[PDB]
């Protein structure tokens, strides 16, 4: 009984992860099947941060504060 | 006035959509306003006006209509695509005045 | 009245301030206890979909006419929310101030919240949360709020990616008549008359119920989560309970965090004041970026230390800046540098006033907090009137209170709480 | 209480002259603090190619020693008095700026005089911010705007001195040496091409006994006689095409040839600009924008974002928009935009162009709202006009233009004209230079 099916009865599909790489002779019980999952938008590539003079002033101080505008850009300031 | 329903009642049995489930809302032609007006309807109203475009698409290639007590009547005949269609012609005279400014 | 700042309270809670400098340009502001804190489990969002939804179609004027009508004033509306209190601020020339005003009250007051737009703005919504998730600090804090508060803090500033699509007009309509309400906004302007915006407060602003709903108190929590996305850079964001907004304890606060660093002033500097800048420097070799992250609010506040380090040094930076908040708690501080500390925050709040966008913030943040004007030179005489003593009794207080930890990045050699 | 009276209201600077040329200028304000600032005409128009990253080194090197406090020590005065410090340099410029208090006037002009005087330039230093430059010039190489705006600029002023950007070549940074520095500090950092510009809760007559006091001795005299000398750069028509399809948007810049600094042409141009406006994709504007352009752009969803820009430099400038899209909208957003900029040659209204207007009054006042922007507008002022143009002058240009000389104005300026165009990424839908020139023609008209 030192196996993980052996000793949790019902949480044995949970903690056990099976892919069958070749497909068998019997069907599977709950194919599943993937929902169309919907996908981020793209956006501009935020710069990184190479150097200590320009990564200073990043660290947040103050409390989060957004804003939005009707011609004005939506920022944010920490 | 009390000839004037009756007469309106009698127009409406003679234009014949009633007899195919139909209501003036769904009879009236598909522009612009009115395709805003049918996405800014609500779910159930779409749906109940789909399926009765649906019946009587299906009935009018069939060559039949529904029986006399399936038809719709006068009274019944709710106006729902009116305040949306209202709204949406009063947003577009708006934008047409400004465009005009 | 160019010589003071005229102040008034109508019978039903409003509170009025104005000024006349005869600036060219003319601002309005209205501030509404109506943030992120206000919302329960079950109507997540709606602060973000108020905000996004500051320019729909009104009882009075339509999005078109509102969007149409301002810029053609060129004037601009905005909206800047905390967790604490919405502003919905315009700004114009004075003689189109009038219908300016108009166009706010009437996107304030009595808005349709038309199904179909919010349908349409939740997509907006969505795309606001990603640009504002562009940079990692930003989630960082909404972490570190969601861990540090059980209820009432612990709400996302921004919509949650399952809310996106649930959020409902009648939810929209239901916080804005609960909290929307007369007793709990102000209205200030700047470069407007007292008598026109008193006018226009029992124009419009007469009809609203009450206090309305309180709130939940934001109990204290504590604990830590850690996002690994494999980032090159691991932000690091170490925290406890501090002082609320009106006190000489969140004042000694803000001093530390002026006297630890609350950011460089001096562009590509060494920063060879702040103490927790020093001490990491003192053993490390690697970029890095440690700040005193400072937040208070109605009634409870966030006191604690950023760190933004590589994967590898993660750990000796935030140790080395533990031990030095831990040597300031201790006592090994000079009154030099809690002087410094002090002209630095005194230097900081009057740059933060010195702009009219900064200085109509202020008013309306002052005028919900306390409903009463305290001058900038007041403000400066109890900064003065800080002390050291009450310095390191906040240090104190930040080393012995309970933690709440947000780490993000490659957390391979990152520590964690108990590990600190 | 009109805008007119307000503007009247508003105070007037004051400009006074040194023993040795250098320009003085200040506002006075009700502000507690003070904006104290000094700028340099001098930049990379200035550098002739063997120097090209001395600014960049100089702005990098200013700070961190000098002869009378060295290393940190001014950062420590600096920090102790709690001023907040500021650096920047354009192609044309060289800014220092100090935020600090009304208190510490003598203080922080003292710091700005050693700063701009006796910067000491150790070795090690200077290695270790070459080392810093290095760094930044990778991390400003992953920046996107960054990249097509020198695109743009070495694109449309190739040959000249304006075609290298302000932090110059990795090359030039790695070879430029101490001596090269010192020989750029002793060139253009003279005393009447220096304006000590003050904003906010600031005297007149102490700014200039301090000046006096402090920046008396710049030796505006030259080494031996090597005077240099402002010379024209042409404009050209071409296109920088930088493909690079991993990358996720596109950014595309076109832009044609500026009117120039003294050009009363700004005003009109920037007027137009307000016409097309911007957009950035976080807008809350949505279809009912009042710019057309933002308008087709909410419509069919073309571009992340846009804007307009009016870059001006003596007797020249880059003007003309900057869009980020994706890799499937360049074209269609091409053709909107030209066709907006053509739709304001030929047929501009009059509502459009009080839109713009009034737009361009909120701009101005609501930029020179704040001691630092007043401090800088004087600086450029006094270094591009030779004064500082008020308010009320500002407000009878905007009066004084209507849509007619608008139209006649963007048509010299746009119509049939050959662009620059600086573009980055996947921008194989970017249309060619030919197709582009026949959008910058109407059949038409």
């Amino acid at each position: 009984m030192l196996s993980v099916a052996a000793r949790s009865g019902p949480f044995a599909p949970v903690l056990s992860a099976t892919s069958r790489g070749v497909a068998g002779a019997l069907r599977p019980l709950l194919q599943g099947a993937v929902p169309a999952a919907s996908e981020p938008p793209v956006l501009d590539v935020k710069r990184p941060f190479l150097c200590r003079e320009s990564l200073s002033g990043q660290a947040a101080a103050r409390p989060l504060v957004a804003t939005v505008g009707l011609n004005v850009p939506a920022s944010v300031r920490f | 006035s009390k000839w004037l329903d009756g007469f309106r009642k009698w127009y409406y049995n003679a234009a014949g959509f009633n007899k195919l489930g139909l209501m003036r809302d769904d009879t009236l032609h598909e522009t612009e306003d009115v395709k805003e007006a049918i996405r800014r309807l609500p779910e159930d109203l779409y749906n109940d006006r789909m399926f009765r475009i649906k019946r009587a698409l299906d009935l009018t290639m069939r060559h039949q209509i529904l029986p006399k007590d399936q038809w719709t009547k006068y009274e019944e005949d709710k106006f729902y695509l009116e305040p949306y269609l209202k709204e949406v012609i009063r947003e577009r005279k708006e934008r047409e005045e400004w465009a005009k400014k | 009245q160019p010589q003071d700042l005229e102040f008034t309270k109508l019978p039903n809670g409003l509170v009025i301030a104005s000024l006349e400098n005869y600036a060219p340009l003319s601002r309005i502001g209205l501030f509404v206890k109506a943030g992120s804190r206000y919302e329960d489990s079950n109507n997540l969002g709606t602060s973000h979909l108020l905000r996004l939804a500051s320019s729909l179609t009104t009882k009075g004027a339509s999005s078109f006419k509102i969007t149409r009508g301002i810029e053609a004033v060129g004037g601009k509306l905005s909206v800047t929310a905390t967790r604490e209190n919405m502003a919905y601020t315009v700004e114009g020339i004075r003689s189109d101030i009038e219908i300016l005003m108009e166009f706010l009250l009437n996107v304030t007051t009595a808005p349709e919240f038309r199904r179909w737009e919010v349908a349409a703005l939740r997509s907006q919504l969505k795309i606001d949360k990603a640009v504002a998730f562009q940079n990692s600090q930003t989630r960082i804090i909404e972490n570190l709020h969601d861990v540090a508060y059980k209820n009432a803090l612990a709400n996302p500033l921004y919509c949650p990616d399952y809310r996106m699509g649930k959020i409902t007009s009648e939810e929209l309509h239901y916080f804005v008549q609960n909290h929307f309400t007369s007793a709990r906004m102000a209205l200030v302007g700047l470069g407007v008359s007292h008598s026109v915006l008193k006018q226009v407060a029992e124009q419009f602003l007469n009809m609203r119920g009450g206090l309305g709903l309180a709130g939940a108190k934001a109990k204290y929590r504590g604990g830590e989560i850690r996002e690994q996305n494999g980032d090159n850079l691991v932000h690091a964001a170490i925290v406890a309970e501090s002082a609320a907004i009106g006190n000489a304890e969140a004042n000694a606060f803000s001093v530390l965090q002026h006297l630890l660093g609350a950011g460089p002033h001096i562009k590509r500097g060494n920063n060879t004041t702040s103490l927790l800048s020093q001490s990491v420097a003192k053993g490390s070799h690697q970029p890095f970026d440690v700040s005193a992250f400072n937040a208070s609010y109605s009634d409870s506040g966030l006191f604690g230390i950023y760190t933004i380090s590589q994967a590898a040094a993660a750990g000796e930076v935030i140790n080395a800046a533990y031990n030095q908040v831990k040597a300031v708690a201790q006592g090994n501080l000079s009154s030099a540098d809690v002087q410094a500390a002090k002209n630095k925050l005194k230097a900081g709040y009057l740059m933060s006033v010195e702009t009219s966008e900064g200085f109509l913030s202020e008013i309306g943040s002052q005028a919900l907090a306390a409903g009463s004007y305290m001058p900038p030179s007041t403000v400066l005489q109890q900064i003065d009137s800080v002390a050291d003593a009450d310095v390191v009794k906040a240090a104190k207080k930040f080393v012995s209170g309970k933690k709440s930890m947000a780490a993000s990045g490659n957390l391979g050699h990152t520590p964690f709480l108990d590990e600190l | 209480a009109t805008f007119a009276q307000a503007l009247q209201s508003v105070p007037e600077t004051q400009v006074s002259i040194l023993d040795n040329g250098l320009r003085v200028a200040s506002e006075q304000s009700s502000h507690a603090t003070c904006t104290v600032g000094v700028w340099i005409d001098a930049g990379s128009r200035y550098e002739t190619e063997k120097n090209n990253g001395a600014g960049y080194f100089l702005e990098h090197l200013a700070f961190k020693g000098t002869k009378n406090r060295p290393g940190n020590a001014l950062e420590k005065e600096v920090e102790s008095i709690g001023a907040h410090l500021n650096a920047y340099s354009t192609r044309e410029h060289t800014a220092y700026l100090i935020k600090a208090l009304s208190k510490d006037l003598p203080k922080v002009v003292e710091l700005l005089a050693d700063i701009v005087q006796n910067s000491s330039l150790e070795d090690s230093q200077i290695e270790k911010e070459r080392d810093v430059i290095l760094r930044e010039m990778q991390e400003n190489d992953a920046s996107m705007q960054n990249v097509v705006f020198d695109y743009l600029h070495a694109t449309a002023f190739q040959g000249t001195p304006l075609a290298q950007a302000v932090e110059g070549p990795s090359e030039n940074v790695r070879r430029l040496s101490r001596t090269d520095l010192t020989d750029y500090l002793n060139r253009h950092y003279k005393a009447p091409r220096m304006v000590l510009a003050a904003a906010g809760g600031v005297e007149h007559q102490q700014l200039l006994d301090l000046a006096q006091k402090h920046l008396s001795s710049v030796s505006r005299v030259y080494e031996e006689d090597a005077v240099p000398g402002l010379t024209p750069c042409r404009f050209t028509g071409s296109e920088i095409r930088h493909r690079d399809d991993a990358l996720p948007l596109a950014h595309v810049a076109i832009a044609v040839e500026g009117p120039g600094w003294a050009n009363p042409d700004n005003v009109t141009l920037q007027v137009a600009n307000a016409i097309i406006g911007h957009y950035d994709c976080t807008y809350g504007g949505g279809v009912h924008l009042s710019s057309p352009l933002a308008s087709v752009a909410v419509a069919n969803k073309l571009c992340q974002s846009f804007q307009t820009f009016n870059i001006s430099y003596s007797d020249t400038g880059l003007l003309g928009a900057h869009f980020v899209c994706d890799a499937m909208s360049i074209d269609d957003m091409v053709f909107f935009l030209q066709g907006q900029w053509m739709r304001l040659c030929t047929s501009a209204t009059e509502s459009e162009v009080t839109r713009g207007k009034n737009i361009l009054r909120n701009a101005l006042v609501s930029h020179l709202d704040g001691t630092t922007p007043v401090c800088e507008d004087i600086g450029r002022s006094l270094l591009t006009y030779g004064r500082r143009i008020p308010l009320a002058e500002w407000e009878s240009r905007i009066q004084e233009v209507d849509a007619q000389m608008l139209r006649d104005i963007c048509s010299k300026y746009f119509y049939d004209q050959c662009p620059a165009v600086a573009g980055y990424g996947p921008i194989e839908q970017l249309p060619d230079y030919n197709r582009i020139r026949s959008g910058m023609f109407w059949l038409r008209f």
